[PDB]
């Protein structure tokens, strides 16, 4: 995929040239960022059972009205569906947290992301507050270095959807 | 991609109509091909005019050389066109070409180098440079190579050459900077200001 | 596309001399702060479309004629492209808050608008004031002190202010 | 090219049978004609663009293998 | 191309379930080691010239028929071909040292080198020889604990010598 | 020039994207770095004029032959235009340890160093065994980080030469 | 492109006329001087490092200017370019030599070099002076005597200065 | 214009490089065959109106019915017409003769020769009766060198028109 | 290999149509220079061991300080290697003669020169002046147009050294 | 600059570079022939603009209640104002395309720039999928025969493209 030493051997292989003295410091500020990402990676992952239903019970907060029947959120199996979503999205975050790097969320989710909400009628505001619901959460359940780090990719992945 | 483009709003210029063979064939440019790529000599001349299509022979240096593309066209993996665009895309091009110009001069620049035609007029390097400025140089390549007029001028297996009688050749009348100041020279009435380190019969 | 160190450089070596130690003390400064500096980055880029929607509800709030038909951003090309030119312009004013160096705005962005603008039939005191909307709506994510460490950024400021106010004016 | 998608490159095998042909020779031939077959190598993001043009151009691929994975 | 962090990832979204714990801890543990990684790879980059220079002096001091007329790198621009050989694989090793993972060299340098040399008629045996030669001055150039901090350094020096060798044995 | 930080802007530029979180890792990987750099470069500053001449003396030493009569290294012009050339090398390296990016070596040493050397007969041995000797004394002048990046800049140059 | 041949033979097309009796003359008494032409134009070819040597070291020793920072052969790169121009000048000369006329020059190398200089903001007056001294330089050689017959080619002298002397005028 | 001096130039400029021996030796060969080829051109520049005016009769011969009223020979002034384009590919034939190269002739004639002919309604059968006929006198008025190259250019202008 | 009337063969091809008056004629002039330069590169292969040993201590003179220990020149098998590489150079030399084109030299010592000789430090003045000597004796040894046809290809040699 | 029906034929004639084809000619004389029945839906369809234009936002707020309540996009006078002021821009581009006999105008006017600007203001697509069916089952009974279909088939080609 993409992280910050992924980069630096892509762009030393399209200059055609050793690593130099600019992407080896480059790899050793990942390095340094790599255990306060991995903190914060092992607290997201704790929490994951109590993040997932915050998310889809403030997206239902959101929008009462997909919940009344007649409607696409309507279902438990639409509910279900909420629940994996939420899922896979923090889960690619804990990834990109654990690879210093936005590469596996950009992959795994960014990646078509418009054209499978156009065909399914999903609304990416739907995404947008619920990973609001969880920067939101991630505001307690961490602080510092580790803090930072989800803030930025739960924002970059929050963009990406809008 | 994202919105259309504008209107090309054309005008009349040489390549619009050949139907007739050039006044003179000494001043056609040189069609090179693949046929060209099985040779060696043949194979570094090829890479030559590549570079000098592209790059301008001032920025054939050893440090500007692409090995790697190199290397690939030695193989065959790599088409003429996918040669021109890694040369486009790449860092000496951007850091020597795209850096000094505005986005519309290095529009100007990249067809005479890639299309070999000078532009139309000011909005088509106002139309193509939007392509720059949303989605960078990179895609600005990959457009103007993929496009319908580069599959048609030349295609996958032609090296660009220019459309143009070659009595007046581009790379002459178009230097990759043209009236900006450069932060590594020095105004021309400015004067050294600095050690001078010996004294020859001053 | 120069950073400051890459300025101080570059006048180092036409003076034909090793960068003085003042010069090395304001890069070293300039090196303690950058922490800060890209918080500041961070918050523009994490923004980019509510600063670009807020600043594009303002100006045609404020000049409806242009979303007129007959205005200039009437058919939904026209207006897609004003959103895009403010999404560009605001990319370009992170990049040089980043450097901290408004050669790469100037040089890339700013150096031939407004003939293109002209060329276009655009309204460049309009694109002026919509640059000056983004700046408003920047400053307001800009000083966010919630979720960073709180500091003195008030140079920070002052600097992404000047970007969009020589934006604005290379502009207009 | 850095991400997943830039790796696993695909080598493709294009004959230029008649079909081929009588479009080369119906609009033109811009460039002196080469050999029947030809082992073609592309990355993944220009694959399904390179199908398209060699089918608009008539062609008939042969062969097509995954170089990585 | 991945690195091992990725590989984790790729192997973790594969089962679908999260990174455990002592998958993170391996991470982390390796992650520490980053800096011990990058000064090896240093010592690898900076003297590349002078690994190549003695691994093709020992390479045609042992084999002679080479640059013998006839020979595969006799004139100069198979020789020079030999060389540059020599400069990418070492290139590539280095990548792949420094990203941890298998995955860049093998996908990216030595997927289709082994079938271009059968089609040129290369010795691939002596292409071998030549990156075990290349391998014993890289550990040279290693081990030398000149101008960096004592340490114990034994895991670089393993996976850098599995990497030498399954690189040879892919040419091979 | 190119730096750590145009590295970035460029990137980020020729995809038309925004700086995404890797890209301000980079960077404060490098405004990290830039306190031993800028130690190293004000260090190497202040010692002008004794590691100049102890080069010139050191390629003197390992080139004899080229200070006799007829030779390059003949008559005080060329001895002072190698006394240049030598500063030149070590300017420039400072440059590259303030900027902490081998952008002002690159641009401004290396890019036509073959041509240059080649046209005027040049050896680029002399400037390998110069720089050779400013490396050996570098570790004298320099200890911790500061002597690591300096050797790092002194490194590329030499190996650019070679 | 015009040699001599097709320059009478583009006027007397003017006059719409076949050519006279005393154009043939003229054409035949160039074919015979052809070949110390071509002496001349090898000497030009064989020697051209030493000439192109010869003017940098003069023309850098008249102005330093050109050479200390900021100057406009200051950096290894922008020598390389100020040598490579000069190397193409006396290509181009060389090309005028043996087809006796200089439309190659007008056309290909001098159409529009002074605007060009002028945009890069390089010294004109220098590159003319490079240009006399490349024409110093190389009388010398076409002057040699060593290893060719005796014989006189003073209109090969004065063919030579006059492509030498109107690229230098060109150019300033 | 084609040329061997021409093309020489023109194969050395296009790989950026000075003129090699082989290309030299190719001019030397131009201007050894100056001689035989400028006789040539001499001797046809002499017999011009006979040549003309012959070839005129032949092309009225070979073509009786283009003579007849109605067709495109009838006429005094499509006769003035004939003997000027007659001459007209006599003078570039010397011209090509001079020049030692088919460069004037697909300069003048041979390029748009098609379609001129096609809209104008002139058969280039009436050109290749004529330029045969004075390939049969060029026969006799030279002999040697001199008529192989002036043989040459006639029947380049004889493919070209067929 | 490259020679004329493989370009003739290339070019003609390479746009599919047949030889022109230009390409025959040029291997014409060819097969005249064939003559002069098959005698040339018999002249040059009688006296290859004399011309060889007169090089290399032509080297050591101009550069004593190669057989210094610790130079290059210095040791049996060094200067051993030297007569291989000067025979090499005349081998090819008389190659092209007899090919009456440079592209044997091309392909089998220019291909790839410098970087070969960058990498073992084989510095090209040495075979240069060696070059300059092999020029000084077929200067006596040869006369004529074998003379100048062996000094044309020498300087192609020096040029390509230098 | 619009892709209609002569516009295509003169342009694939002036790529190719030559005269025009009987082809060309006869896919004109279709688009002639066309040319009544479309510009006749254009006249029924303009004459009762304002009709169609109160329908559907009343057909949207129907179908979309929650739009209505303080908060949301749709309370406020003046987004009444744009609501029709929307809608009546789409049915003015529905009758262009009528009378040009192509999609030119709605591609040239309204599909191209769609969704980014639908993103940046944050409408919702369904609502205008709702006015614009609305307005086909209108133009249902407005309409009767060829020239029924043939606005029927622009309301879907907008329909299409808003999705
Ligand atoms: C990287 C630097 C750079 C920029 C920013 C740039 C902008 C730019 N704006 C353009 C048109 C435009 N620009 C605007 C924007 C204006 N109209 C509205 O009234 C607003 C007041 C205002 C925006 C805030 C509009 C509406 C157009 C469309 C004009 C048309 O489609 O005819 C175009 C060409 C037409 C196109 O293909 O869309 C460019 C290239 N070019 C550059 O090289
Ligand atoms: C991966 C990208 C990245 C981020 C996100 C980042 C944030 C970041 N902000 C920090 C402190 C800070 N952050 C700020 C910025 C705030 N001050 C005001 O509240 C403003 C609203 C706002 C900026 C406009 C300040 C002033 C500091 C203190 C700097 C210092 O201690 O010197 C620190 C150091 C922790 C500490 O000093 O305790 C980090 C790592 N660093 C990074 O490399
Ligand atoms: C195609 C024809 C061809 C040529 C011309 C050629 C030159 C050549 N000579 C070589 C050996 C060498 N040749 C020399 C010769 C130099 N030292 C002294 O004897 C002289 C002063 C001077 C010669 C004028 C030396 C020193 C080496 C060994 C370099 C080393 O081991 O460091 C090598 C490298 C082989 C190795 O290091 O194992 C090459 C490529 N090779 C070829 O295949
Ligand atoms: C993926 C990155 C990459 C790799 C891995 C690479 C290797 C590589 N080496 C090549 C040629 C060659 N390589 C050699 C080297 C051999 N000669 C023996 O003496 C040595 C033992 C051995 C060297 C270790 C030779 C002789 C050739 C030329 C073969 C020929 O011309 O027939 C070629 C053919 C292309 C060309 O040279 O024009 C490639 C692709 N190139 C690349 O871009
Ligand atoms: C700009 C690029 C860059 C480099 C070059 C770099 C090297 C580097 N090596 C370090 C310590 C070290 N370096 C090594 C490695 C050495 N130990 C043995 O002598 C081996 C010969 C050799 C391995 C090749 C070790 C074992 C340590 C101490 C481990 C520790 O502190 O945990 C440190 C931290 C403490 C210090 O030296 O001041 C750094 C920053 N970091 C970077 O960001
Ligand atoms: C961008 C930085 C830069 C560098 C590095 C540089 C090197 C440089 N040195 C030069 C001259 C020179 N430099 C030397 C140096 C020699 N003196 C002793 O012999 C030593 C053994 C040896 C130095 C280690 C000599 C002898 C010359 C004169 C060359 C000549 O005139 O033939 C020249 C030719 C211009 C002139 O005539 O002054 C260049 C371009 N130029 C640059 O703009
Ligand atoms: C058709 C033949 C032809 C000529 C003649 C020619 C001149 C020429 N020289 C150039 C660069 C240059 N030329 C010079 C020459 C100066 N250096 C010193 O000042 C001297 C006074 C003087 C030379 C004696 C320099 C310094 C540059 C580099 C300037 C730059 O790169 O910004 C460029 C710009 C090309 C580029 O930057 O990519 C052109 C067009 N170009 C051609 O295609
Ligand atoms: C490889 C391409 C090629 C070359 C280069 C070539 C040169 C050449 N030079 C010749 C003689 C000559 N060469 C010269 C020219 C010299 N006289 C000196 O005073 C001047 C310094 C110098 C003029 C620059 C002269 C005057 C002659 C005597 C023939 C004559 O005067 O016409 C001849 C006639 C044979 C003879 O009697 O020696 C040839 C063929 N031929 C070729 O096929
Ligand atoms: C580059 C040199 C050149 C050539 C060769 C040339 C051929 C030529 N001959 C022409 C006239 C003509 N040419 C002919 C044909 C001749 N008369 C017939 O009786 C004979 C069968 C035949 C003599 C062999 C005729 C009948 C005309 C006058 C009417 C017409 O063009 O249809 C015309 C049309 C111009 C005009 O009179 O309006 C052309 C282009 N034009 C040129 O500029
Ligand atoms: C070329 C044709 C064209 C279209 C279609 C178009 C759509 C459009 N509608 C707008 C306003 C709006 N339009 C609506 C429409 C909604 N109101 C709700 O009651 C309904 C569910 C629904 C309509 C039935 C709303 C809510 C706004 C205000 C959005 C905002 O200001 O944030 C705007 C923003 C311009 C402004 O108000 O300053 C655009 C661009 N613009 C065009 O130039």
């Amino acid at each position: 995929s993409r992280t910050v030493i992924t980069e630096v051997i892509a762009t030393a292989d399209s200059q055609g040239r050793f690593l130099n003295s600019t992407e080896l410091q480059a790899a050793f500020g990942r390095f340094e960022r790599a255990v306060p990402a991995i903190e914060a990676a092992r607290a997201l992952t704790k929490n994951q059972d109590a993040l997932v239903k915050g998310a889809v019970q403030a997206v239902f907060k959101k929008f009462p009205y997909v919940t009344q029947p007649g409607e696409k959120g309507y279902g438990d199996s639409n509910q279900a569906k909420c629940a994996r979503d939420i899922g896979y999205y923090l889960r690619f975050i804990t990834y990109s947290l654990v690879a210093s790097g936005t590469g596996p969320l950009d992959d795994y989710v960014i990646a078509g992301l418009r054209e499978v909400n156009r065909a399914f009628n999903l609304n990416p505001l739907w995404y947008i507050e619920a990973l609001n619901y969880i920067k939101g959460e991630t505001g307690k359940l961490l602080s510092g270095q580790s803090k930072t780090e989800a803030l930025l990719y739960i924002d970059h992945a929050i963009n990406a959807l809008s | 991609m994202g919105l259309p483009l504008l209107d090309t709003k054309y005008s009349s210029k040489p390549h619009r109509v050949a139907s007739i063979p050039a006044v003179n064939a000494e001043d056609k440019p040189w069609v090179l091909d693949r046929y060209d790529l099985r040779d060696e000599q043949g194979l570094q001349s090829f890479i030559f005019a590549a570079y000098r299509q592209i790059f301008s022979e001032h920025l054939i240096l050893e440090s500007n050389r692409q090995t790697e593309l190199e290397s690939q066209l030695r193989n065959g993996k790599l088409l003429v066109k996918d040669f021109v665009r890694g040369l486009g895309k790449s860092e000496v091009f951007r850091r020597l070409v795209l850096e000094p110009n505005t986005n519309y001069r290095f529009v100007e620049i990249c067809l005479k180098r890639f299309l070999g035609r000078e532009p139309y007029n000011k909005q088509e390097l106002i139309k193509w440079s939007i392509i720059i400025a949303e989605k960078g140089y990179h895609a600005f390549i990959d457009a103007v190579v993929d496009g319908a007029e580069y599959a048609e001028a030349f295609g996958e297996d032609t090296l660009p050459y220019q459309r143009r009688p070659l009595s007046q050749p581009f790379n002459l009348t178009t230097p990759r900077l043209a009236d900006i100041f450069q932060d590594d020279q020095r105004s021309p009435w400015e004067r050294y200001a600095g050690p001078k380190f010996f004294v020859g019969w001053k | 596309m120069n950073d400051v160190f890459t300025r101080a450089i570059a006048q180092a070596d036409l003076k034909g001399s090793f960068l003085l130690e003042s010069d090395l003390d304001k890069l070293a400064s300039f090196a303690k702060e950058g922490v800060k500096r890209l918080d500041a980055v961070a918050a523009l880029t994490n923004n980019a479309p509510a600063i670009i929607s807020d600043a594009a509800h303002k100006l045609f709030a404020e000049q409806q004629e242009l979303i007129q038909p007959g205005g200039n951003a009437y058919p939904h090309r026209r207006m897609a492209a004003c959103l895009r030119d403010m999404e560009i312009i605001l990319r370009y004013v992170s990049y040089a808050l980043l450097a901290g160096d408004a050669s790469v705005l100037d040089d890339r962005c700013l150096n031939g608008l407004r003939e293109t603008y002209n060329a276009l039939g655009t309204p460049t005191q309009s694109v002026a004031r919509a640059v000056q909307l983004m700046k408003d709506a920047a400053m307001v994510h800009l000083k966010s002190t919630a979720n960073v460490t709180v500091g003195d950024c008030s140079s920070l400021y002052s600097e992404a202010a000047t970007y969009f106010d020589k934006a604005a004016a290379s502009i207009a | 090219a850095i991400t997943t998608q830039g790796k696993r490159i695909y080598k493709i095998t294009v004959s230029e049978a008649g079909a081929y042909a009588t479009n080369k020779h119906r609009t033109g031939y811009r460039a002196p004609i080469r050999q029947s077959n030809y082992t073609l190598t592309v990355p993944y993001d220009r694959f399904l663009p390179e199908m398209i043009r060699l089918h608009q151009s008539g062609a008939k691929i042969v062969n097509v293998t995954s170089v990585i994975s």
